[PDB]
């Protein structure tokens, strides 16, 4: 319409991640308005209102993550784990939040940090204005 | 005005699972008002160029990689391994579309979308930001 | 100008029946989800996206259920049956178009239903409009 916002960014690194860390997506196929930052993983809210967040994760073991939202310090919305002995999944996870400006979403791993990140099994992580305030 | 506007949600109704390394065909219609998705050639055709989101959920009682492709370029591939149990496998992109623009869903080696009694496929897209 | 859009989790949920109610709240807007029945309810009429990402630890199967005048409308489903006791997230979804009045609702598999229940994880339901009719 007029405040066009989205974001799709998929994961590529190969590098294991530690509980508490920023899970980052450093490839951006869709960053419109570019509130997204690929460096991070982080999005940054600049138009307040509804947004819908969602991921999927390939991964080839126990994995949970944790979804984030606040300001420079940030409180967990939910965790959301998906386990596998010996075998690929991909999981998957949604969050309809109505955001104010300044307030910062993205994904934070846990103990359980089986992430995959590649060709034939991506990871990808995506959100969308729904409705401006 | 409904041709202004761009969704659809379709599924797949049959027992036998797509041909390895082939486009995924959904040949029944939950919604389709503008006719965007074609279940006789498995393609989505952009009509209104715009932002979009296109997410499918899949189900499987053996391995199947669901690999989504954008005007002949493969954007995202997800596998999901199973034997002889039921699991969905999921996936989704916003895509940036220009008119005439094609979307579908393709298998790999991996190809069963045989989900059990009460376990289906679906694959929907709908237009969030005309240009 | 039309907002619905919801998000609701599991955590005190009330049990019974094969309706899957989701007790707590997380987006609201304009109200149209009830938690105490897990039902969702169309004011503005158009053509709304649902999806679920439901944990379980055994088997499971879903349906997204809707309702016109009172009358049930089955849907599809989708169903986790690795029975194997560790997490797994089902998940499915659909564009419904509905009219003013119509419900919508998970609904489990009497037979297969398990979900899990507890603080490690989280089972969501969400709903949004994408376009009035
Ligand atoms: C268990 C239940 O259904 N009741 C809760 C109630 O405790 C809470 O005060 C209210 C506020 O949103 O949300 C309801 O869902
Ligand atoms: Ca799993």
């Amino acid at each position: 319409a007029t405040q066009k916002i989205a974001f799709s960014a998929t994961r590529t690194i190969n590098v294991p991640l530690r509980r508490d860390q920023t899970i980052r997506f450093d490839h951006v196929i869709t960053n419109m308005n570019n509130n997204y930052e690929p460096r991070s993983g982080k999005f940054t809210c600049k138009v307040p209102g509804l947004y819908y967040f969602t991921y999927h994760a390939s991964s080839r073991g126990n994995l949970c993550v944790n979804l984030m939202r606040g300001r420079e310090r940030a409180q967990k919305v939910v965790t959301f784990c998906d386990y596998a002995y010996n075998t690929f999944q991909v999981t998957t996870g949604g969050m309809v939040l109505k955001l104010e400006q300044g307030e910062n979403v993205f994904l934070q791993a846990t103990d359980k940090n089986s992430l995959l990140g590649m060709e034939g099994a991506n990871s990808i992580f995506s959100g969308f204005l729904l409705f401006p305030d | 005005k409904q041709k202004f506007q761009s969704v659809f949600t379709v599924t797949r109704q049959t027992h036998q699972p797509p041909a390895p390394n082939s486009l995924i065909r959904f040949n029944a219609v939950l919604t389709n008002p503008q006719g965007d998705y074609d279940t006789s050639t498995g393609k989505f055709t952009c009509k209104v160029p715009g932002l979009y989101y296109f997410v499918y959920h899949a189900s499987h009682t053996a391995n199947l990689c669901v690999l989504l492709y954008r005007s002949g370029v493969k954007v995202v591939t997800f596998c999901g391994h199973t034997s002889k149990t039921n699991q969905v496998n999921s996936g989704g992109v916003l895509l940036r579309l220009q008119v005439g623009e094609e979307v579908w869903l393709a298998v790999n080696d991996y190809y069963d979308m045989v989900g059990i009694q009460g376990s289906d496929s679906v694959f929907s897209g709908f237009l969030l930001f005309p240009d | 100008q039309p907002r619905p859009a919801f998000s609701a989790i599991r955590r005190n949920p009330p049990m019974g029946g094969n309706v899957v109610i989701f007790d707590t709240v997380i987006t609201n807007q304009e109200e149209p989800y009830q938690n105490h029945s897990g039902r969702f309810v169309c004011t503005v009429p158009g053509y709304y996206y649902f999806t679920f990402q439901v944990l379980s630890q055994w088997e499971i199967c879903l349906s997204i259920v809707s309702s016109s005048r009172g009358q049930v409308r089955r849907s599809l489903g989708f169903c986790d049956t690795t029975n194997k006791g560790l997490f797994q997230v089902v998940s499915g979804g659909m564009v419904l178009q509905l009219q003013q009045g119509d419900q919508v609702w998970v609904e489990k598999d009497p037979k297969k239903g398990h979900i899990y229940q507890g603080s490690e994880a989280d089972s969501v339901f969400s709903g949004f409009l994408i376009f009035p009719s």
